[PDB]
């Protein structure tokens, strides 16, 4: 009825030479293993530490990391100064006491990325296009496209709300964020999304639309040098509203 | 719960001859709990570094330790085998015979 | 012949030291092959036969974790089973395991076996059809209800007759100049009187293997099991085993004996027999 | 080869 | 790595099709065998677990375990575009999983009726942007990148509007240069309508 995995935070941008601190909670099951893996892009879950319920049974050795289980159902992976490489998706996992078939499900996970210099950080430019009269015209729908532009690191999380509801139906944002200059290692990045409604309901001004991009990036105290205001985790966005043809 | 009181069985790994290497053996069985105390005398002084066995046990659940160590006999010196074990009133020893 | 596979699991609680003392091992039949001793410094399942070491680091590493594993498995049920007797925190006790496998001479699946012990008694075990528990007592009911739930039946189906056996196959075959062998009995007999008209002539089987063997005496035909005391096979501790049986008798004669071994690794039946 | 499945807590 | 080998893909597959993944896995002494769904940006979620030969199913998902070969499959019958994803092969070798890389799968909408379209939108700010949509296509056309680094153009994402049962796929195309015209925004079309005054 309850077995429940979640951690935290769910994504990091940090500096290299900073530390790290990700927690794993789990629930309706007591003395579990707990395991931390993490992941690289295009590749499988990789262990990292193997915990049972009396300390670690993996004798594998990370480099720059460390676990800790301060409790039965709390586990923590921590870093006191993270390299580049440490950059990935953390991953923990339970599964029950023993060696058996119970459990063997994942968080959430911990998306980290470590940067080398922050001044490379943007948030993203959030516009929302509405449809054409063409489209109504042709077909009976209308398409809206929301335009996240220039940021990095290169995750965001958009969102469209139909009138202070968040909505799912005919939604379709892009996978993955493009590079707006591909030669660049350090580019910027875009995405963009599309929320296709009838055209009756694009045609009621009473209809209000927004496109909402959650981007994650640098802290309040972390260390700034550039002219413009620090580039802090924050939720960017841009509206529209329904037009009488 | 169930205490088992230990067998005792002293002996030699190969048949002894006076003069000639050889192990010392004494093999404790049938017992439980695990924790027991064996040790190797050697006219009637206990023997240092005596090694054992890895406890292991049988369908009863009763466990077997094997007690050892190197040694040469002779036909003046006495060994002995002395077991301690909660089920005994008092420490056991039983004593070397070049034959049994 | 038929051979098996055995895994033996003991753990003590201590409380006062520290953790509990958890001691593993195992055979191929009649020879251990590996080990693991919590207390040890290693912290590594270890070897105990050549023939085992030639598998690969990655044989060792799953071997150690999952011996760990099977190590705070204990731990939990050690906590566990006080609360079921309602014990306290005081006292030693002790958790056992053991499960393993049995092949015939055409090294297919006869039995498998899987079960568990408290304070010396049996707690827990699975039948021979690997299918159904047989719990002890009350507190054992409870555990079975929480195995039924997990299928840890059908799991352990899977492991005794496939996984077991497979493994035990590999192992027959990677050490067939040890498990594989067959070492005949050695046999000499000795006598010398202890009184005036009373001997007692003793006969020897030794530097065998497997550990199975039978050492009778004979008049004639026993009929029946005779009042000769047998002391209980030991190991010799090179691998081999040892057993003697001995008989008082008049000294004069000293014909009317015969000392009768049967082993394996003898095609026919020794009848020793001689008068010092 | 241990059993890597069927181990469980009493 | 190579303890579980499983081809990368992407592999496509039309909808309504059975999708098979296969893995191999080195290490003989595997006794578990699960497989995880993970979508891009996710967590791998759990799919199905299995330590006896044979197949087991569960809804539209079948596993399939050979230890002689070390071989382990999953078939996903009905395929939907819900389920474009990266299918993780996990072995348990000693008290944990290791995992293959996966495979990835893109299911393709089957598309009824299409009618192919390229519309110009402009935005409900003041913008330097203006943006190209080419719409409700095949889902055998596939979308290229533009022969010029000013223009963006993404890749094709399938939306569903649940309420009128219909599937439609997209592609966006902008570029802040003035040049920029929906009509040569694309490459490799197929002759949907330009519309316009």
């Amino acid at each position: 009825m309850s077995q429940t995995i979640h951690q935290w935070p769910a994504t990091l941008v940090q500096p290299v030479g900073s530390p790290l601190s990700l927690e794993c909670t789990v629930e309706g099951t007591s003395n579990p293993n707990l395991y931390w893996y993490r992941q690289a892009a295009g590749r499988g879950p990789q262990l990292l530490f193997y915990w049972g319920p009396f300390g670690q049974i993996s004798s594998e050795v990370p480099q720059n990391l460390s676990a800790s289980r301060p409790q039965d159902r709390q586990f923590i992976l921590s870093s006191k100064k993270l390299l580049l490489s440490d950059s990935g998706f953390y991953l923990c996992a339970w599964s029950e006491t023993g060696l058996g078939m119970g459990g063997w499900q994942f968080g959430e996970g911990s998306r980290l990325t470590v940067l080398e210099d922050l001044k490379n950080v943007f948030p993203p430019e959030v516009a929302v296009f509405e449809p054409s009269e063409a489209e109504i015209s042709h077909t009976q729908k209308a398409t809206l496209v929301c335009l996240a532009t220039g940021f990095y690191p290169d995750h965001v999380e958009l969102s469209w709300w139909v009138n202070g509801k968040e909505v799912h139906s005919g939604v379709c944002t892009d996978p993955q964020p493009l590079k707006e200059q591909p030669a660049l290692n350090d580019s910027r990045y875009a995405l963009s999304s599309r929320l296709r409604v009838s055209a009756t309901f694009w045609q009621d001004p009473r209809n209000h639309f927004r496109c909402q991009v959650q981007f994650y990036g640098l802290s309040e105290n972390d260390e700034w040098t550039q002219d413009r205001a620090k580039p802090v985790t924050q939720i960017v966005s841009a509206e529209a509203w329904g037009r009488a043809d | 719960m169930i205490q088992r009181t230990p067998k005792i069985q002293v002996y030699s790994r190969h048949p002894a001859e006076n003069g000639k290497s050889n192990f010392l053996n004494c093999y404790v069985s049938g017992f439980h709990p695990s924790d027991i105390e064996v040790d190797l005398l050697k006219n009637g002084e206990r023997i240092e570094k005596v090694e054992h066995s890895d406890l292991s046990f049988s369908k009863d659940w009763s466990f077997y330790l094997l007690y050892y160590t190197e040694f040469t006999p002779t036909e003046k010196d006495e060994y002995a085998c002395r077991v301690n074990h909660v089920t005994l009133s008092q420490p056991k020893i039983v004593k070397w015979d070049r034959d049994m | 012949g038929s051979h098996s596979m055995r895994y033996f699991f003991t753990s003590v609680s201590r409380p006062g030291r520290g953790e509990p003392r958890f001691i593993a091992v195992g055979y191929v039949d009649d020879t251990q092959f590996v080990r693991f001793d919590s207390d040890a410094a290693s912290q590594r399942m270890e070897p105990r036969a050549p023939w085992i070491e030639q598998e690969g680091p990655e044989y060792w590493d799953g071997e150690t974790r999952k011996v760990k594993a099977h190590s705070q498995t204990h731990r939990v049920d050690l906590g566990t089973l006080r609360g079921y007797y309602n014990q306290s925190e005081a006292g030693s006790h002790t958790v056992q395991r053991m499960y393993g496998c049995d092949v015939g001479s055409d090294w297919r699946f006869l039995r498998g076996y899987h079960q568990y012990a408290y304070d010396g008694k049996d707690y827990i075990a699975l039948k021979e059809d690997l299918r159904s528990w047989t719990a002890a007592d009350m507190a054992a009911q409870t555990t079975k209800h929480k195995w039924e739930a997990a299928h840890v039946a059908e799991q352990l189906r899977a492991y005794l007759e496939g996984t077991c056996v497979e493994w035990l196959r590999r192992y027959l075959e990677n050490g067939k100049e040890t498990l594989q062998r067959t070492d005949a009995p050695k046999t000499h007999m000795t006598h010398h009187a202890v009184s005036d008209h009373e001997a007692t002539l003793r006969c020897w089987a030794l530097s065998f293997y497997p550990a199975e063997i039978t050492l009778t005496w004979q008049r004639d035909g026993e009929d029946q099991t005779q009042d000769t005391e047998l002391v209980e096979t030991r190991p010799a501790g090179d691998g081999t085993f040892q057993k003697w049986a001995a008989v008082v008798v008049p000294s004069g004669q000293e014909q009317r004996y015969t000392c009768h071994v049967q082993h394996e690794g003898l095609p026919k039946p020794l009848t020793l027999r001689w008068e010092p | 080869e241990l059993a890597g499945i069927g181990i469980l807590t009493v | 790595k190579q303890e579980v080998e499983q081809n990368s893909g992407p592999l496509s597959v039309p909808e309504g099709a059975i999708a098979s993944l296969n893995c191999t896995y080195s290490f003989l002494g595997s006794q578990s065998f699960f497989w995880y769904r993970q979508y891009s940006g996710k967590s791998p979620e759990l799919i199905m677990f299995t330590y006896r030969e044979g197949d087991k199913e569960d809804g539209r998902f079948t596993a399939q375990l050979n230890k002689a070969s070390q071989h382990v499959s999953l078939l996903i019958r009905d395929s939907q575009p819900s389920d474009s994803a990266t299918y993780l092969c996990a072995v348990n070798d000693g008290g944990r999983l290791t995992f293959g890389d996966g495979t990835t799968l893109t299911v393709k909408p089957n598309i009824q009726n299409p009618d192919p379209a390229v519309y110009q939108l402009r935005d409900s700010k003041s913008s330097d942007k203006s943006v190209c949509l080419f719409t409700d296509f095949d889902s055998q056309t596939n979308v290229s990148q533009s022969k010029d680094s000013d223009v963006y153009i993404t890749d094709k994402c399938v939306l569903d509007m649940r309420s009128m049962d219909f599937k439609s796929n997209s592609a966006v195309a902008w570029s802040n240069k003035s040049d920029f015209a929906c009509a040569n925004a694309f490459n490799n079309s197929i002759i949907p309508e330009d519309t316009f005054f």
